[PDB]
């Protein structure tokens, strides 16, 4: 993680001065968002794969995903490696206030713990900013099934 | 004023989300036991678990039993509480596993079960929905006088 | 054009001088320009 | 409101354990952990039927009629 | 830590000045300040505060003649209008031999273009064929005092040391 | 660090307030309105700094002074109180003079002079 | 805003669905649910 | 693709939203060949050829001065004058030009006459024209080359015509396409639209999952034809 | 002995002298302690039209005390007053001035009708009830209040959330429908809403009590701005894209040939509707259609229409700024522009109607005695009060208990406004309260108003609402909220002024868009040279309690504009002060506030604690924990458990749940049964669900200390062996013992209400 909280910050150091090259369907925020997406989502395989190779036979979550029974690979990965990111419609947390997320985070700040990356497991319990990102994704498909 | 004892399809939750009806209720000589000789009152499917994600529920019934043993009310409170590594201080220094797992016997058939039962007191509570209040059926009787349906 | 008059800085409509040379007038204000040869800019 | 007379999860009498609980606490004082294992309450199926009982009673019995 | 002092000091209060505001005329041409819109024939309303500044343009330069003699009566001269509303702590300041002085500034004017002929040609054009309401009824139906104009009075640069010096 | 670059462009008005102040000397009949509060302290009794300080008209003169700091700055203190200076209102492009108006029947429209700046005076809180 | 008789067929609680298509119906019952293993899935 | 994508082929919408268009080209190798005829089917407005757009007020003569350049022409290769425009600004007539008035300065600019208030129609022909569309169809909002996973070029056209769009020189009208199944009844029959309702919702129904057998949607293709 | 895991005693603190049911307790206290005054001044004299000397003037108003009397009066309790089915109300003294033969009389305690008086506020008898008077009254210590008795059942007024009412809010679309509201209250001088949408590429105004919609160059040249060049400075300012997008807007005012202020006027003069009594001409029109018609709460009073013509031209730079970007719109749904309607502010809404009905009544009887015979016999006009006295009674009674809001004069016809309180739990009950209903509830839409925001950190519990047809419509707040008091604004325009600012009428309006101008409720005041000293001289004057708190000032940088909002509905949340790098609240203030001294209010007046609006939170960058204060912090976090509210301060440890499943227990902790209160078997009500043997959680929370869930809980400890048995227990079934229910585990009782009045008929 500290890997990509690394290359997620000599990212956006590239991008508050105009110097990121483009996809040609994007502009230069737009394809900041599919750099800092598409490695975020990657460590969730990572540490995701740590994890499911690692816990041992007779593990009751791992049984109940090997059957087809209640549980997804991804569920156990949450409950003890890394949750991720909370995507809210597509995007990533929306700026809930004037150029930042959230008031605990510095104004104008992409890092990829304000902008909705929850950390912590749900064993090692999510963090006051890490819950309410997680606390709006939540009800966005609480929602979407009504 | 009515009495009323839980019936087959009564709704009792824990604090977790995880609503349940009443299914089944065992003699409590065909319920497991422990060494102690402690039975649940309640069983709980370890199916609700993860698809659902309730690992808070997971630790409430360590903190719950390691404060039982201590003679302690423990906190649960958000973003903190009591902490799950001196719940299983506790939970150690009786004697029971550090991680809320009993070795239950099968109350059926005598034998170990070939599983660690994770085992302790979760607070539940029971909810108004009452099968008493929901069962109804009707063969034939008032018709609305427009319609002349039932 | 949006050029505006001295004297009122209402806004300098040009019009057709008793159809001879084209001056830009302002309405209500007996300001004028007669002999303009002007232009503008848009990119 | 009172306290059961049996725990729920054996049907060991408990109910004559909540007078004496208070006298534990209250007078000679312990700590609530103590106080459960000298009126012997081993099995925590039992402890936590006089440790988290609310006593009710006590409340419901201030508003009676006067009588 | 300072280094001098600077007498600031007050004036009376017996004049009830005003201060006029040209919304139209820059301050500044050529870096130097613009000059001043020359000679006026002014007039005031009290109870309505209203100040009309009559400025004559220049003709023969970018005035045409057939335009303002054949519908506006031919006029020649600028009125502006605008509405002197009191806003406290305003004080001119004018410094003689490194001493302030101030002068309680009385009402505040924001001189806008206005356009009188269009009202002569309003009501002279329909005859052929033929709360803050009230504030407006008194304004038009109140007789604008005229004011006589003074450029150059030095008398007030004495006045308010004479009334400084007790 | 935008209150670093008030500071300096503070700095850069204390400068530009003693430029024009002290040009503006013995210039006859050029003015400068400048914005005081509306309330002063009282001067039949000194109002002290933190009186004036919570609550939040006919003088004589010499009721203040205009102080001009060793380091750059300049701060007026009126009585006791202590105020904080700044050319404070705007670069202005409205042409502005000074009309005196006279009663009933001197009725005269006296034109005094021309406004060069406005500067602001506050309280220091 | 009385009910006309046009009233009296328009909406899901007018003639047309809501006495026509859909009706309440006798000999029936409504009782929570709950499992059993041990009958037959039929 | 969601449910109202289902929901705009059940029923026959005229207008739906993301029109796009698949269209294949005869060059899927020339990179620049897929930009020529990229120009070819987009539409271009007056703006991105430009420089500016003025005009002078001269005694009696008064003209919307518009120059342009070819150094934009190469780069994206159109296949565009400085005369053909001038004949695109009086082919739009939604600005009343009474066209026999524009006149062309050598090379790089071309000059609006105007003559009989004169200024009022003078402003607003100042800003309605330089969006006018001088070279592309006008229904097609915008177009991406897109490289095909074997590597083919196939560009996404993204408007509403598709007989402008196969008859344009470079892209092949036999393999061509359209989301539009009411605008794929209109030019290619009724029997070509049958066979478009059940690939359009075999497509999107495939995306979510939803494994449903082939001949439920060929009856439903069979009900609306 | 204390350290950073100790600054969570504030919330104890907190709670203590304001409670939870203050949203409503104070709004009703403030309603009858000060609104009743200021709707008895709004219109005190009733003037008779036939003989117009026969005047009648209302002196003041007090509920449920005689002037005379030196104590207050007797009321029926309020548990006698739910098994009686009364209503637990007060009477309302009125004292009165009239007219009486040849002289006047001034007559003291007149009573007109009777308020129905909110639980626990200052006129309920249970006010300051030390426990031991509670059971004398058969009253439940733990309940909440905050609700009424209207003919036995009792009933709650939810908190309403409107959107923000006399401010700005830019909307956009596609097909450019660029409207913009400002929804004008002065509270019924006038109610009034305006619009400004371009058609066409063209700025226009459209009024609801004009014809059709006028151009927006001939409305600056109905207010004073007609210079024509300063329009284009007002509203494009020195930005050339801007000045493209409005130059089609300044040739339309040639069009139509307007130049001057007098022809300006008359254009709108003959665009109205509603010409009835004056017989005024359309200069007379059209110069009162911008006094107190299109943006009524700036009216104005005189000849100068400077700020109110700022105020149109800073609607239209908003307007432009979005044409030009479509991103520069206003979220209709961030918690900044809400404001939270309590139950002071409906009831004055409702007994001002009543009064203004009872008025009208009076006036329509009082002549009918002056114009019929015996001229010489007079009376004394106080006979037929009581005429219509049940009148105030009775509407009031009836519009709380239908919860209907019928309101002729202020046109609203709301429905839903109360609710039976819930007594399925204590939770229920508290549920209840801190409830928060909304508008949306009449039109659909998809993702809007139903999505959480991220500005509801800490003003809004973050799992308590619905699931089903109203998840997201129904919402609750937190525990350290409170909602600000409305005072007033003059005294801090004033300081504004004292402060730095010069006013709009001192400055020029081509140099206007180069300096912050300051916005006293949105009204643009002023313009200051340097803002962030000005911010920082305000939070001082606060801070040290010179201006009020709940007086929020925020410097915004994109508007380049510094704003200061002082009305009331917006939610606070206090924050402990940061300076430097350093928590402001040392551990000799945490010290003092255990030992019984120093309480919270003192944390506010010594400076150490500080109230924030959701938008003065832009202005402020907040720590969580004292570990992670860095030197450009300026706040600190009292608690974080705060961000979820009363109900979904059950669940034990939240954090390790998933989001949708703290949600469902926020509806499912009030339907499970246990105790209600300690008069539970000394009431009788409509279905009243207990449980024998209630126990209280071993695992608990702080959030339930503090709510006294612990000593009413509703659950019971079970023994739950968590493993797969019988086949019973399949998809959420679960299996039970036979021995825990034959000895009383989850063993429930019911109660059922059954009334018949003997009702005596005419015959
Ligand atoms: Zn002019
Ligand atoms: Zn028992
Ligand atoms: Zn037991």
């Amino acid at each position: 993680v500290e890997i990509a909280y690394h290359k997620c910050d000599e990212l956006i150091t590239l991008f508050n001065k105009g110097e990121l090259e483009t996809q040609p369907g994007c502009n230069e925020e737009q394809t900041l968002e599919a750099k800092i997406g598409g490695l975020l989502s990657k460590v969730r395989e990572e540490v995701g794969d740590v994890c499911i190779n690692e816990l041992d036979n007779w593990n009751a979550p791992l049984i109940m995903a090997t059957c087809g029974s209640k549980g997804s690979t991804l569920n156990v990965s949450q409950m003890v490696a890394v949750v991720g990111q909370q995507i809210i419609s597509g995007n990533r947390v929306p700026d809930g206030f004037q150029d930042r997320s959230l008031p605990h985070f510095p104004k104008n700040s992409k890092t990829p713990q304000s902008k909705g990356f929850v950390r912590n497991s749900f064993f090692s319990g999510l963090s006051p900013p890490e819950f309410l990102f997680h606390a709006i994704s939540g009800r966005e498909g609480l929602v979407d099934t009504a | 004023r009515q009495n009323r004892r839980p019936e087959l399809g009564d709704k009792f939750s824990s604090r977790h989300g995880q609503k349940g009806v009443c299914g089944i209720i065992v003699k409590q000589e065909d319920m497991p036991f422990n060494d102690q000789g402690i039975v649940p009152d309640i069983i709980m499917n370890p199916h609700g678990f993860p698809s659902r994600m309730t690992v808070g529920k997971m630790i409430e019934l360590i903190s719950g039993k390691a404060g039982v043993l201590n003679g302690t009310l423990e906190y649960g409170t958000c973003f903190g509480g009591s902490k799950l590594e001196d719940m299983s201080k506790i939970l150690v220094d009786q004697g029971f596993n550090y991680s809320g797992k009993d070795m239950l016997y099968s109350g059926i058939t005598g034998e170990c079960l070939q599983a660690y039962i994770f085992f302790g007191p979760i607070y539940y509570q029971k909810l108004k929905h009452m099968v008493l209040d929901k069962m109804h059926a009707r063969a034939r009787g008032p018709r609305a006088v427009l319609t002349r349906q039932p | 054009m949006l050029s505006f008059c001295p004297s009122c800085n209402n806004m300098l409509l040009i019009t057709s001088g008793d159809s001879g040379v084209y001056t830009l007038a302002c309405r209500s204000c007996p300001y004028e320009f007669p002999i303009e040869g002007i232009e503008i800019y848009d990119r | 409101m009172i306290v059961p007379v049996r725990c729920f999860s054996c049907g060991k009498v408990v109910g004559d354990k909540w007078e004496s609980y208070l006298n534990l606490l209250q007078e000679d004082e312990l700590d609530e952990g103590t106080a459960l294992s000298r009126l012997g309450l081993k099995r925590y199926c039992c402890r936590r039927m006089i440790l988290t009982h609310v006593d009710l009673i006590e409340k419901f019995l201030r508003y009676n009629p006067l009588e | 830590p300072v280094i001098e002092e600077f007498p600031l000091k007050i004036s009376g209060e017996e004049e009830s000045l005003h201060v006029f505001q040209y919304a139209n005329r820059p301050r500044l041409v050529g870096r130097k300040p613009a000059e001043h819109p020359f000679i006026s024939a002014a007039r005031y309303k009290p109870k309505s505060h209203l100040w009309e500044i009559d400025i004559p343009l220049d003709e023969q330069a970018f005035y045409n003649k057939d335009k303002a003699e054949s519908e506006w009566n031919g006029v020649n001269v600028q009125t502006l209008k605008g509405v002197g509303v009191e806003n406290n702590g305003q004080y001119a300041a004018f410094v003689k031999d490194m001493q302030v002085y101030l002068v309680p500034i009385e009402r505040v004017a924001q001189l806008k273009p206005f356009f009188k002929y269009i009202d002569d040609a309003n009501v002279t054009r329909k005859q052929e064929d033929a709360g803050s309401l009230l504030a407006h009824k008194v304004a038009d139906e109140e007789a604008n005092i005229e004011l006589t104009w003074a450029e150059g009075t030095f008398e007030q640069f004495k006045d308010t040391i004479v009334k400084e010096a007790e | 660090k935008e209150a670093a670059a008030e500071l300096e462009l503070l700095n850069a008005d204390h400068q530009h307030i003693l430029r024009k102040l002290k040009k503006m000397n013995n210039k006859p009949e050029r003015f400068m309105v400048f914005q005081l509060p509306t309330r002063l302290p009282a001067f039949e009794r000194p109002a002290v700094k933190e009186e004036k300080e919570d609550m939040e008209r006919e003088l004589a003169g010499k009721v203040g002074s205009i102080r001009v700091h060793k380091s750059g700055k300049l701060s007026v203190k009126i009585g006791n109180v202590v105020m904080d200076i700044g050319k404070g209102a705007e670069t202005t492009f409205l042409q502005d003079v000074i009309a005196l108006s006279i009663a009933d029947d001197a009725s005269s429209a006296e034109l005094l002079g021309r406004v060069d700046g406005k500067i602001v005076v506050t309280p220091q809180i | 805003p009385i009910r006309g008789f046009c009233q009296r067929l328009k909406g899901k609680q007018g003639r047309f669905r809501g006495n026509l298509s859909g009706k309440r119906v006798d000999f029936s019952g409504r009782t929570v649910i709950s499992p059993d293993p041990n009958l037959s899935i039929d | 693709l969601g449910v109202p994508r289902i929901k705009e082929i059940i029923n026959a919408s005229k207008v739906i939203s993301t029109p796009i268009i698949n269209a294949v080209l005869v060059n899927d190798n020339d990179e620049r060949a897929a930009r020529v005829v990229k120009g070819r089917v987009e539409k271009t407005l007056l703006s991105d050829v430009a420089f500016y757009v003025q005009d002078v007020y001269k005694d009696n003569l008064s003209f919307i001065q518009v120059r342009i350049d070819l150094g934009t022409i190469d780069k994206l290769q159109l296949e565009l004058t400085i005369e053909d425009i001038a004949v695109a600004i009086t082919r739009a007539s939604k600005l009343k030009i009474q066209a026999s008035d524009v006149n062309i300065i050598g090379k790089d600019r071309i000059a609006i006459n105007v003559f009989p208030d004169v200024f009022y129609r003078m402003q607003q022909l100042r800003r309605a024209l330089p969006d006018v569309v001088v070279k592309g169809l006008p229904d097609i909002s915008r177009a991406v080359i897109n490289i095909r996973d074997d590597g083919k070029r196939e560009l996404l056209v993204e408007g509403y015509g598709l007989r402008d769009v196969m008859c344009t020189d470079g892209v092949i009208g036999s393999r061509t396409t359209t989301n539009h199944v009411l605008e794929v009844f209109s030019v290619l029959g009724i029997e070509a639209a049958r066979y478009s309702i059940i690939r359009e919702i075999n497509y999107t129904m495939s995306n979510h999952g939803m494994s449903v057998d082939p001949r439920h949607i060929q009856l439903l293709g069979d009900v609306m034809t | 002995i204390n350290t950073a895991q100790d600054k969570w005693h504030l919330l104890p603190a907190f709670l203590k002298v304001k409670g939870l049911v203050k949203q409503h307790l104070d709004s009703f206290n403030y309603f009858v302690d000060t609104d009743l005054k200021k709707i008895i001044k709004a219109n005190q004299l009733i003037l008779s039209d036939v003989d117009p000397e026969f005047y009648l003037k209302y002196v003041d108003i007090r509920v449920g005390k005689k002037s005379s009397s030196s104590t207050k009066d007797y009321l029926t309790p309020p548990h006698e007053c739910r098994l009686r089915d009364m209503t637990y109300s007060a009477p309302i003294y009125v004292d009165i001035e009239y007219t009486r033969g040849r002289n006047i009389i001034m007559h003291k305690d007149v009573e007109i009708g009777r308020m129905p008086i909110m639980l626990r506020s200052n006129k309920c008898i249970l006010y300051d009830a030390d426990e031991s008077k509670m059971a004398k009254l058969n009253e439940c210590p733990l309940d909440p209040g905050g609700y009424f008795i209207v003919n036995g059942t009792e009933k709650v007024i939810l908190v309403q959330e409107q959107l923000s009412k006399n401010r700005i809010i830019v909307e956009a679309d596609e097909k450019k429908g660029i409207v913009q509201a400002s929804v004008t209250s002065s509270t019924h001088e006038r109610k009034s809403k305006t619009y400004v949408i371009t058609k066409n590429g063209k700025i226009y105004l459209k009024h609801n009590s004009i014809a059709e919609e006028i151009p927006i160059a001939i409305v600056l040249k109905a207010c004073g701005i007609l210079s024509d060049l300063e329009i284009m400075q007002l509203v494009c300012g020195n930005d050339s894209s801007y000045q493209d997008i409005f130059a089609v807007n300044l040739e339309e005012s040639s069009k139509l040939d307007i130049y001057t202020q007098q022809q300006a006027l008359e254009y709108i003069g003959a665009k109205v509707k509603t010409m009835r009594r004056q017989k005024l001409t359309i200069l007379q029109e059209g110069i009162e259609a911008i006094a107190t018609t299109v943006i009524a709460h700036l009216t104005v009073e005189a000849l100068d229409f400077r700020e109110k013509a700022l105020y149109i031209a800073m609607m239209t730079r908003r307007v432009v700024m979005a044409m030009y970007n479509p991103k520069m719109i206003d979220d209709r749904d961030y918690v900044g522009n809400k404001r939270l309607e309590l139950a002071g502010q409906l009831i004055s809404l409702l007994f001002e109607d009543l009064f203004k009905k009872f008025n009208n009544d009076f006036k329509l009887s009082i002549d009918k005695v002056l114009k019929k015979p015996n001229r010489a016999m007079e009376y004394d006009a106080l006979l037929s009060i009581n005429v219509h006295s049940n009148n105030i009674t009775s509407g009031l009674n009836r519009a709380i208990s239908t919860g209907n809001w019928s309101l002729k004069r202020f046109k609203m016809e709301r429905a839903g406004v109360t609710h039976v309180l819930s007594r399925l739990s204590y939770i229920s009950a508290l549920g209840m309260m801190t409830r928060i209903s909304s508008q949306f509830e009449k039109s659909r839409k998809v993702s809007g108003p139903r999505a959480l925001q991220p500005s509801q950190f800490g003003m809004l519990c973050t799992a308590d609402t619905p699931e089903g047809e109203a998840c997201g419509l129904v919402k609750n707040l937190a525990l350290m909220t409170h909602i600000t008091t409305d005072d007033e604004e003059e005294p801090i325009k004033k300081l504004c002024y004292v402060l730095g600012v010069e006013d709009i009428t001192l400055i020029d309006s081509a140099s206007l868009h180069l300096n912050y101008g300051v916005y006293l409720n949105g009204t643009l005041i002023g313009s200051i040279r340097f803002p962030t000293k000005f911010v920082t001289q305000f939070r001082h004057l606060r801070r040290t309690g010179k201006v009020s708190e709940f007086i929020s000032i925020y410097s915004n940088s994109h508007q380049m504009a510094v704003h200061i909002a002082t009305d009331g509905g917006r939610i606070c949340r206090p924050l402990i002060i940061v300076s430097d790098g350093q928590s402001r609240v040392k551990d000799i203030h945490l010290r003092k506030l255990l030992d019984g001294e120093l309480d919270f209010d003192d944390f506010l007046k010594l400076g150490l604690v500080e109230y924030l609006d959701v938008n003065e939170e832009n202005d402020s960058y907040i720590a969580l924990y004292e570990k992670d204060i860095v030197p450009s912090m300026t706040h600190l976090e009292i608690e974080p458990f705060t961000i979820l509210g009363a109900v979904a301060g059950l669940i034990p440890y939240p954090h390790h749940n998933q989001s949708p499943r703290n949600t469902y227990q926020c509806a499912m902790g009030k339907q499970a049964i246990g105790a209600i209160a300690y008069n539970q078997f000394k009431r009788i009500d409509t279905l009243l669900y207990l449980m024998t043997y209630p126990q209280q959680p071993m695992v608990k929370t702080k959030t339930i200390e503090l709510i006294d869930y612990d000593k009413l809980p509703a659950g019971q400890n079970a023994t739950v062996a968590v493993m797969s048995y019988s086949g019973y227990d399949i998809e959420d079934a679960l299996v039970l013992n036979k021995s825990s229910i034959d000895r009383g585990f989850g063993r429930c009782e019911t109660r059922r209400k059954t009334t018949t009045v003997l009702k005596r008929y005419a015959n």
